[PDB]
C-alpha cells in the first residue's frame, strides 16, 4: 500500500512494543509468548506488574 | 571481412607466455612516462 | 559549438569534444556551488519553532 | 491421517451471507494453478464474478474470488472447477499418450 | 554561545518559563504546539 | 520513515507496518518517492519504532502518509505514480484498448480485493460491457469506472471533473476529444489519464477525489491505480527501441 | 603428517618449536601453510 | 570516407522451435 | 575461471563443449559461427556462453606453489 | 472548513517552505543578486 | 565467470584487456514488465543467478604480528590452560587450518604470552563470514636469531549477487538490484529464451544513452553469425548507420530489423501487447555493496554521561535523530512522537 | 457453453520431432492459463535430483572450495527420480540422510607429472590434469545397493569439465546428491528449455499475385509464402516454419497489403532434457502435477 513500508523479518525480530496483558488481547499475546524472540510474531521479554 | 575477437590466438597465449617481445606493445607505452623517469635517474647521457 | 548531429546517426569528433565541454559544464557548478540552504533554515526554525 | 488446514482458507472478512461470494486464501500457490483455476471457473455459467489476486510475491500466498448468481455457494463453485480441472488434465493426459503411439 | 547566552541569564537572575520547544526539550517536558497545547482531563462518575 | 536530509516534515511520515518473508531491505512504495525526495539510487532510510499508544495514535492521524498529499507550500499534490503506471495508463484508457469479461473481471480483482479492505460493498460491483453484439466487450476506460465504483462511498454521489491531458488531440487522429478528461458521475467517459491525472499534479482526477471524499480514498484510488498499472504492465509490457 | 610449503623452491618440510623459520633446501624465509585433511561443508548453491 | 565493410556471405541462423537449418 | 556448466539464460549445458570448440576451430580449421552450429548450439543464448568465454583458469594455473619453476 | 487548525506549529512550516524550495535555487546565473545570497541578505 | 565483449573497439585488444575481464554478455531486454523497476532500478534473473552468473568473491588479508626486544608471546598453545573446542579452527601450530569456515566471535590464531601466563586468541571480527584462502609465515628482520612473530592470513568472502548490489552497461546506465526475478515469472521470448537483465524503458528518454542501444543489436547479430562487431567512435556516419548495418545483420540472421523480439508474458502466458526490444549487451557488475550500513536497534549500550544510545553501528547502536528531524516532529505539531 | 468432453473433442495434439532429449509437440484449442501452467511447473515443479551438499576433504586446485561445489550442483545426473524420497529437513543429519533419500557421488583425484617431447598437450605433460564429470564416482550404501544395480549413476553429460589441475595439487569430496525442484534452484530444473510459441498467422487482406509475390516471399522465411503461379493468388504453406520477423510490414507495398497476428488455442512446445527424464516424462509430469495441485484443494478442509 501507498500508506504502507515493507519491513524485513530481521527489524521484526528485534523492534518490540510494551504490550500490556489484558482480557481482550490474551489470546494474541499469549501465541506471541510461545513463539519467542526468533519466530515473528513472537516476544522478546515479559514484564511483571 | 570483419572486426572479429581473437579466441585461438588468445588461449594459445594464455598456455604459452611469450618467451621474445611481450604482447601489447601500447600497455608498456602506458606506465612509458613513469618507467623512462626513473630510468633517466642513473642511465642516459651526464650519468 | 552548433551541433548539427543527432545521437541516433552519431556526432562528429569536433562537436563531440564541444558537447564533452558542455556536459562537464553543468558537473563542475555542481562542485564549485558553496551556497547551502542548511544554515538559512536552521536560522528560521531555531526562532520560529 | 491428518487433513492439512494451512492450504486452504476461507476469509470470512469478505465472505457473503449466503455465501454466493467468497475470497479463499491458498498458500504455496501462484499463476500456475491461480490463472487455470480462475479460467475453469469462469466456464460456469453460475459464475458471475471471478479472479485471481497474489498479494504479494514475498508471500506464499494466492487469492480467488468467486462471485456467483443463485442457487450455487462460491465453496461448490471452487469444488467444481478443481473437480473440472483434474478431467480437463486427464483429457490433455490421453490425448498425449495416444499420439505418442501414433507416431 | 551557550555558556555567553548563560551568564547573561544567571546576571539577570532570569527565570526560564519552558514555554519554547527548546526549553520544554531541555528539561523533558510536552512541547506547547499541536497535540501539546491543551490538557486532557476524565470525567469521573462518582462524588 | 525517515530519509535525510529532513528539509521539510513530508520527509518524517508515518507508515503502516508489513513484514515481507525473505527480505533484507526495506521495501517503498512508488507514492512516496517525491515527499522523501528518494530515489532507488542505493539510499537509506531511518526507521523508528514509537512505543506508546499517544505516539502511535500522532504516527497514524498526524505525521501518517495519507494526511500528507498536499505540501503546505504551495498547497500542491507531492503524491502520485511515477514511471510505469503513467505509461500504462495512457495505453489502458487509449480507445483501441478492450477487454473480455475474464479479462475485465480479472483486473477488478488484480487491483481491488475486498478481504484487505479495498471495498465499500463487500461485493465487488461491475459495470454492464460498453459493445453487447458480436461479442461481448468492455473498454479500457470503463476498469477506471469499475475501481471508483468500489473504493468510493456508496451513500456518497459520483464524482465529476471536467479536466485536460498533457498528450494533444492532433496525436490521437481526426476529431477526437481525447484531450478532455470528462468524469460524469464518477464514470471517465472521455479523455487518457496522464501524469496530469494520477501523478503528484493539482486539479487532476486523485486531487480531484482527495477534495471531494477525502484523504483516505484518495490514498486508496492510488494504491488500487499503482496494482492496476503494474498487472496491467505484466499482462500487457511496455518497451522502448531503435524503431522509436 | 604435518606440512608447510616454502614459497620459493615449492618444497614441503615442516618444522617444529625452537627452529630458525626458514627452509631447509634453499634460504627462504617465507613458508605457505598448506591444506590438510579435514572435512569442510558445503551447500552446492 | 570509406563505408563499415560488411561481412562476408551472412546466411539465416534462427528459425523455428520445431525446423533445422534443412531451407537452403 | 573454467566453461560455465549451463547456459546462464536457459540452462542448456555448455561446459562439455569447451574443449571440443577449440578443436572446430584449430583442426576443423572452422569459423566461428559454424563450429557452435556443430556442437549444437542454435539460441543466442547458448552460442554467446561458449563463443565469449575468456577461460582465465589456463593462465591463472601457470602459478602453482606446489612443484618448483 | 478550510480553517488553520489551532496548535499547527505555522512557524516551523513557513520556514520548512522557504528552506526546501530554496534548495532548487543552488545554481548560478544564466546584474541583480539572486537565489540564496539574495535570500541571505 | 568473466568474458570477451561481442561488441567492442578494436583498441580492447592492443591492450590486452581479454587478459583482466571487466564484465559478461547478458540478454538485455529493455522492459517495463515486474514493476519493481523504475529509474534507478533493474531486475537479475533468478535462475541466471542460479548458474553463477555475475558471481564474485572478495578477498581481504590481515597481519598478525607480535611486537605491540624479549620475546613473551608464542604462536601455538600454552600447556595446562585449554579453553573448550578451540582445535575446530586452529591446527597445533597455533595458525588456522586453510579452508576452514569462519564467522565473528571464531578464533582465527593462537598464541601464549609468558607476562599473563595464559593461553590467548586473536578473534576474527567482521559481519561478512570467510573461509581460509592463505596463511603465511614471516620471520624476518633477524640474522641468526630466527622466530617467528609475523603471520599473514587472507580470507575468501564469497559474494553472491544480492538485493541491492549495482550493475552496469558500458554506456553509465548503473541500477540497484531490485530483485532477483524467478524465470517461470519472467517475461519469455519467441526463442525460448528469458533475459538475464532487465531495464526499464524510463531509463532511456532522460540518459539519452543510443550507445546502448545500437549496442543490443549489435551484440545479438554477433552472437548468431559469431563475428566481434567494432564500436569504436566515429567508424560510422549519418549515411552509414549502424542501426542499418547492424539491422541488415539481424534481418539476414532471420530476426527482426529494428532489434524488437516477440515475447510472452511469464504471468498470464499471453504474447504482450508490442515485441519487446531485446538483445545482447555486455553488463558489469560493481564491486559496493550497498547494504553494509544496515542496522536495527531495540535497547542497546549507551554513553555514562549523556545516557544516550552510543555511535556505532557494529556496536547496537543507535540512529541520531538531528535537528531537522526535531524540526519535522514540531512541524506535524506531533509533541508524542518528539517525546 | 464450456464442458469438460466439449474441449476433448476441440483437443488435438501434433508431434513434429520426438528426439530422446528434446521433443517438439503441439497444443491445439487449449487456453492460454492451462499451456503456461505446464510450461511454469516443467521448468520449477517437476522434481529431479542434482547435488547438494559438497563435503570436501582437501582442494589444492585454483577453483575455489564454494565454485568447485556450485559446478558439481549444476552438473545434470542421470538419475531417475522415483527411486529417492523426499529428505526430511526437521530431524538432524544423522537421521536426515539414507539410502532412500540421498546418493553419494565421490570426487578423487590427484595431479602428477610424465615425460615426453615438448605448446606441448596437458594430457601429455601431465597426468589427471582436467577434472570431468565423469571423474564422479557412483557409491551406492546402506540397505539398497542392488536397486541401482542394472542402473548406475552417472552424469547425463560426462565430458563436463569440473576442474583443471597442476602437479601437486588434489581434489578430495563426498556429494551428497537430493531430490529438489526448478523453484527453489536452476540445477533442480529437468528442462533445458520448456517454452511455447503461439501460431504464426498471416492474414492476406489483397491477392497480392505477380512480381510482388516473389517480392513477398522473400519476407518470410523459405519454407512459408507458397505461390501458385504468376496469377492464382499468392498462398501461405506453411504459417508454422515463420520466425515472425515482421520483415514484411517494412515495405510500402505491403504494409497495408497484409495483416500479421497468431492463433490464439494454438501452442508450438519445445521441450529438451537434462538427461536424467525424457522429454515427455516430464511433459507428463507436469500435468499429473496440476492435476494433483487441483486434487490436494478438492479433498481439503476449508477452515475458518
Ligand atoms: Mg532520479
Ligand atoms: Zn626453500
Ligand atoms: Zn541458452
Amino acid at each position: 500500500e501507498t500508506n504502507e513500508i515493507g519491513v524485513p523479518p530481521v527489524f521484526a525480530v528485534k523492534l518490540t512494543y510494551p504490550e500490556p496483558v489484558t482480557a481482550y488481547n490474551i489470546a494474541e499475546l499469549r501465541q506471541a509468548v510461545i513463539n519467542g524472540p526468533d519466530k515473528w510474531p513472537g516476544a522478546t521479554q515479559i514484564q511483571n506488574e | 571481412r570483419t572486426a572479429d575477437f581473437r579466441t585461438l590466438e588468445r588461449e594459445s597465449r594464455f598456455i604459452n607466455p611469450p618467451k621474445d617481445k611481450s604482447a601489447f606493445p601500447l600497455l608498456q607505452e602506458a606506465v612509458q612516462p613513469h618507467i623512462g623517469s626513473f630510468n633517466a635517474l642513473t642511465e642516459g647521457p651526464d650519468g | 559549438g552548433y551541433v548539427k548531429g543527432r545521437f541516433y546517426s552519431g556526432i562528429k569528433p569536433q562537436e563531440y569534444y564541444f558537447h564533452c565541454m558542455a556536459g562537464r559544464e553543468g558537473l563542475i557548478d555542481t562542485a564549485v556551488k558553496t551556497s547551502r540552504s542548511g544554515y538559512l533554515q536552521r536560522c528560521l526554525t531555531k526562532q520560529l519553532e | 491421517e491428518e487433513p492439512d488446514r494451512e492450504k486452504i482458507k476461507l476469509l470470512t472478512q469478505a465472505t457473503s451471507e449466503d455465501g454466493t461470494s467468497a475470497s479463499f486464501q491458498i498458500v504455496e500457490e501462484d499463476h500456475t494453478l491461480g490463472n487455470a483455476l480462475r479460467y475453469v471457473i469462469m466456464k460456469n455459467p453460475d459464475v458471475e464474478f471471478c479472479g485471481y489476486s497474489i498479494p504479494h510475491p514475498s508471500e506464499n500466498l494466492l487469492n480467488i474470488r468467486i462471485q456467483t448468481y443463485g442457487e450455487t455457494t462460491a465453496v461448490d463453485a471452487l469444488q467444481k472447477g478443481l473437480k473440472d480441472l483434474m478431467d480437463l488434465c486427464d483429457v490433455v493426459e490421453s490425448k498425449f499418450t495416444e499420439k505418442i503411439k501414433s507416431m | 554561545t551557550t555558556c555567553q547566552f548563560l551568564t547573561k541569564a544567571v546576571l539577570d537572575n532570569e527565570r526560564e518559563q519552558l514555554d519554547s520547544p527548546s526549553a520544554r526539550i531541555v528539561v523533558g517536558k510536552l512541547n506547547n504546539v499541536g497535540t501539546g497545547s491543551f490538557d486532557v482531563l476524565a470525567k469521573v462518575p462518582n462524588a | 520513515m525517515n530519509r535525510q536530509p529532513t528539509l521539510h516534515k513530508a520527509s518524517m511520515m508515518g507508515h503502516k507496518v508489513r513484514v515481507l518473508p525473505n527480505e533484507k531491505t526495506l521495501r517503498l512504495h512508488y507514492a512516496n518517492t517525491g515527499a522523501y525526495n528518494a530515489d532507488f539510487d542505493g539510499d537509506e532510510m531511518n526507521m523508528h519504532f514509537p512505543q506508546n499508544e499517544n505516539a502511535r495514535a500522532e504516527a497514524l492521524n498526524l505525521a501518517n502518509t495519507d494526511s500528507q498529499y498536499l505540501t503546505p507550500t504551495s498547497g500542491s499534490p507531492v503524491r502520485g505514480l511515477i514511471q510505469d503506471h503513467i505509461s500504462a495508463g495512457v495505453w489502458l484508457t487509449s480507445k483501441d484498448s478492450f477487454f473480455t469479461r475474464e479479462q475485465y473481471q480479472q483486473y477488478i480483482y488484480g487491483c481491488i480485493r475486498p478481504e484487505d479492505g479495498h471495498t465499500t460493498r463487500s461485493k465487488i460491483v461491475t459495470l454492464p460491457p460498453t459493445i453487447f453484439k458480436p461479442y461481448p466487450l468492455w473498454t479500457g476506460k470503463q476498469i477506471i469506472t469499475t475501481v471508483l465504483l468500489n473504493v468510493t462511498p456508496p451513500d456518497m454521489p459520483g464524482i465529476n471533473l471536467i479536466s485536460k491531458n498533457k498528450i494533444k488531440n492532433e496525436y490521437w487522429g481526426k476529431g477526437s476529444l481525447e484531450n478532455e478528461v470528462l468524469f460524469k458521475d464518477g464514470a471517465l467517459l472521455c479523455g487518457i489519464l496522464d501524469k496530469s491525472q494520477y501523478g503528484a499534479s493539482k486539479y487532476g482526477i486523485v486531487h480531484s477525489l482527495h477534495e471531494v471524499y477525502g484523504p483516505e480514498v484518495a490514498a486508496k484510488v492510488l494504491s488500487v491505480l499503482g496494482r492496476l498499472f503494474t498487472n496491467y504492465i505484466t499482462a500487457t509490457a511496455f518497451t522502448c527501441g531503435m524503431d522509436d | 603428517t604435518l606440512k608447510y610449503i616454502c614459497a620459493e623452491c615449492s618444497s614441503k618440510l615442516s618444522l617444529s618449536r625452537t627452529d630458525a623459520v626458514r627452509c631447509k633446501d634453499c634460504g627462504h624465509r617465507i613458508l605457505l601453510k598448506a591444506r590438510t585433511k579435514r572435512l569442510v561443508q558445503f551447500e552446492a548453491r | 570516407r570509406k563505408d563499415v565493410p560488411k561481412v562476408e556471405g551472412l546466411k539465416l541462423e534462427h528459425f523455428a522451435t520445431g525446423y533445422d537449418a534443412e531451407d537452403f | 575461471m573454467i566453461v560455465p556448466v549451463r547456459c546462464f539464460s536457459c540452462g542448456k549445458v555448455v561446459g562439455d563443449k569447451w574443449e571440443s570448440y577449440l578443436n572446430l576451430l584449430q583442426e576443423d580449421e572452422l569459423d566461428e559461427g559454424t563450429a557452435l552450429s556443430r556442437l549444437g548450439l542454435k539460441r543466442y543464448c547458448c552460442r554467446r556462453m561458449i563463443l565469449t568465454h575468456v577461460d582465465l583458469i589456463e593462465k591463472f594455473l601457470r602459478y602453482n606453489p606446489l612443484e618448483k619453476r | 472548513r478550510s480553517l488553520i487548525n489551532p496548535g499547527e506549529a505555522v512557524g516551523i512550516i513557513a520556514s520548512q517552505s522557504v528552506g526546501e524550495p530554496s534548495t532548487q535555487m543552488t545554481l548560478n546565473t544564466f546584474n541583480v543578486t539572486l537565489g540564496i545570497p539574495r535570500l541571505r541578505e | 565467470t568473466g568474458q570477451t565483449p561481442i561488441v567492442k573497439a578494436n583498441l580492447y585488444d592492443d591492450y590486452g584487456m581479454d587478459n583482466f575481464p571487466n564484465g559478461f554478455n547478458a540478454v538485455v531486454a529493455v522492459i517495463s514488465y515486474t514493476g519493481y523497476d523504475m529509474d534507478d532500478a533493474m531486475i537479475i534473473n533468478k535462475s541466471a543467478d542460479e548458474r553463477g552468473f555475475g558471481y564474485g568473491t572478495m578477498y581481504k588479508t590481515e597481519k598478525v604480528d607480535l611486537a605491540l626486544d624479549p620475546i613473551t608471546q608464542h604462536f601455538g598453545f600454552g600447556n595446562d590452560e585449554w579453553p573448550k573446542e578451540w582445535l575446530e579452527k586452529l591446527d597445533e601450530d597455533g595458525l588456522p587450518y586453510i579452508g576452514t569456515y569462519v564467522e565473528e566471535g571464531d578464533p582465527i590464531c593462537a598464541y601464549f604470552d609468558d607476562t599473563l601466563n595464559k593461553t590467548k586468541i586473536k578473534t576474527y571480527h567482521s559481519s561478512e563470514p570467510a573461509y581460509i584462502e592463505e596463511v603465511n609465515l614471516i620471520g624476518d628482520e633477524s640474522n641468526k636469531f630466527q622466530e617467528l612473530q609475523t603471520v599473514s592470513i587472507k580470507y575468501r568472502i564469497r559474494r553472491t549477487p544480492q538485493i541491492g548490489d549495482k550493475f552496469s552497461s558500458r554506456h553509465g546506465q548503473k541500477g540497484v538490484c531490485s530483485r532477483k526475478w524467478p524465470t517461470i515469472d519472467m517475461p519469455f521470448s519467441e526463442t525460448g529464451i528469458q533475459p538475464d537483465i532487465i531495464i526499464n524503458p524510463h531509463a532511456f528518454p532522460s540518459r539519452m544513452t543510443i550507445g546502448m542501444f545500437v549496442e543490443s543489436l549489435a551484440g545479438k547479430a554477433g552472437a548468431l553469425h559469431g563475428i566481434a562487431q567494432d564500436s569504436t567512435p566515429w567508424i560510422f556516419n549519418e549515411d552509414d548507420t549502424p542501426a542499418d548495418y547492424f539491422g541488415e545483420q539481424l534481418a539476414k540472421a532471420g530476426y527482426n530489423y529494428h532489434g524488437n523480439e516477440p515475447m510472452y508474458s511469464g504471468a498470464t502466458g499471453e504474447e504482450l501487447r508490442a515485441d519487446i526490444y531485446v538483445g545482447v549487451v555486455y553488463y558489469q557488475r560493481l564491486r559496493h555493496m550497498v547494504n553494509d550500513k544496515f542496522q536495527v536497534r531495540s535497547t542497546g549500550p549507551v554513553n555514562s554521561l549523556t545516557m544516550q544510545p552510543v555511535k556505532g553501528r557494529k556496536r547496537h547502536g543507535g540512529i541520531r535523530v538531528g535537528e531537522m528531524e526535531r524540526d519535522a516532529l514540531i512541524g506535524h505539531g506531533t509533541s508524542f512522537l518528539l517525546q | 457453453e464450456w464442458n469438460v468432453e466439449k474441449f476433448k473433442k476441440d483437443f488435438e495434439v501434433n508431434i513434429s520431432s520426438l528426439d530422446a532429449r528434446e521433443a517438439n509437440f503441439d497444443l491445439i484449442n487449449i487456453d492460454t492459463s492451462i499451456a503456461n501452467a505446464f510450461r511454469r511447473i516443467m521448468i520449477s515443479e517437476v522434481p529431479s535430483v542434482a547435488a547438494e551438499y559438497v563435503y570436501f576433504f582437501n582442494n589444492t586446485s585454483v577453483i575455489q572450495d564454494e565454485v568447485l561445489a556450485h559446478r558439481i550442483g549444476l552438473v545434470p545426473l542421470k538419475v531417475d527420480p522415483d527411486m529417492l524420497t523426499w529428505v526430511d529437513s526437521n530431524l538432524p543429519d544423522d537421521e536426515k540422510f539414507t539410502d532412500e533419500n540421498t546418493i553419494v557421488l565421490s570426487l578423487n583425484v590427484k595431479c602428477t607429472r610424465n615425460p615426453d617431447a615438448p605448446s606441448t598437450d596437458p594430457k601429455e605433460l601431465y597426468n589427471n590434469a582436467h577434472v570431468y564429470a565423469r571423474d564422479l564416482k557412483f557409491e551406492p550404501q546402506g540397505r539398497q545397493s542392488t536397486t541401482f544395480a542394472d542402473c548406475p549413476v552417472v552424469p547425463a553429460d560426462p565430458d563436463i569439465l569440473l576442474a583443471k589441475l597442476r602437479p601437486g595439487q588434489e581434489i578430495s569430496l563426498k556429494a551428497h546428491c537430493i531430490l529438489g525442484i526448478g523453484g527453489d534452484h536452476a540445477k533442480f530444473s529437468p528442462v533445458s528449455t520448456a517454452s511455447y510459441r503461439l501460431l504464426p498467422q498471416i492474414n492476406i487482406l489483397q491477392p497480392i499475385k505477380g512480381e510482388s509475390a516473389r517480392r513477398f516471399q522473400k519476407c518470410f522465411p523459405p519454407g512459408v509464402i507458397g505461390i501458385d503461379e504468376g496469377s492464382d493468388e499468392a498462398y501461405v504453406k506453411d504459417a508454422r516454419k515463420d520466425t515472425v520477423s515482421r520483415e514484411v510490414l517494412r515495405y510500402e507495398e505491403f504494409a497495408d497489403k497484409v495483416k500479421l497476428g497468431r492463433v490464439r488455442n494454438h501452442f508450438i512446445f519445445n521441450v529438451e532434457s537434462a538427461g536424467a527424464m525424457t522429454p515427455e516424462e516430464i511433459f507428463f509430469k507436469s500435468v499429473r502435477i496440476l492435476k494433483n495441485k487441483a486434487e490436494y484443494l478438492k479433498n481439503c478442509p476449508i477452515t475458518q
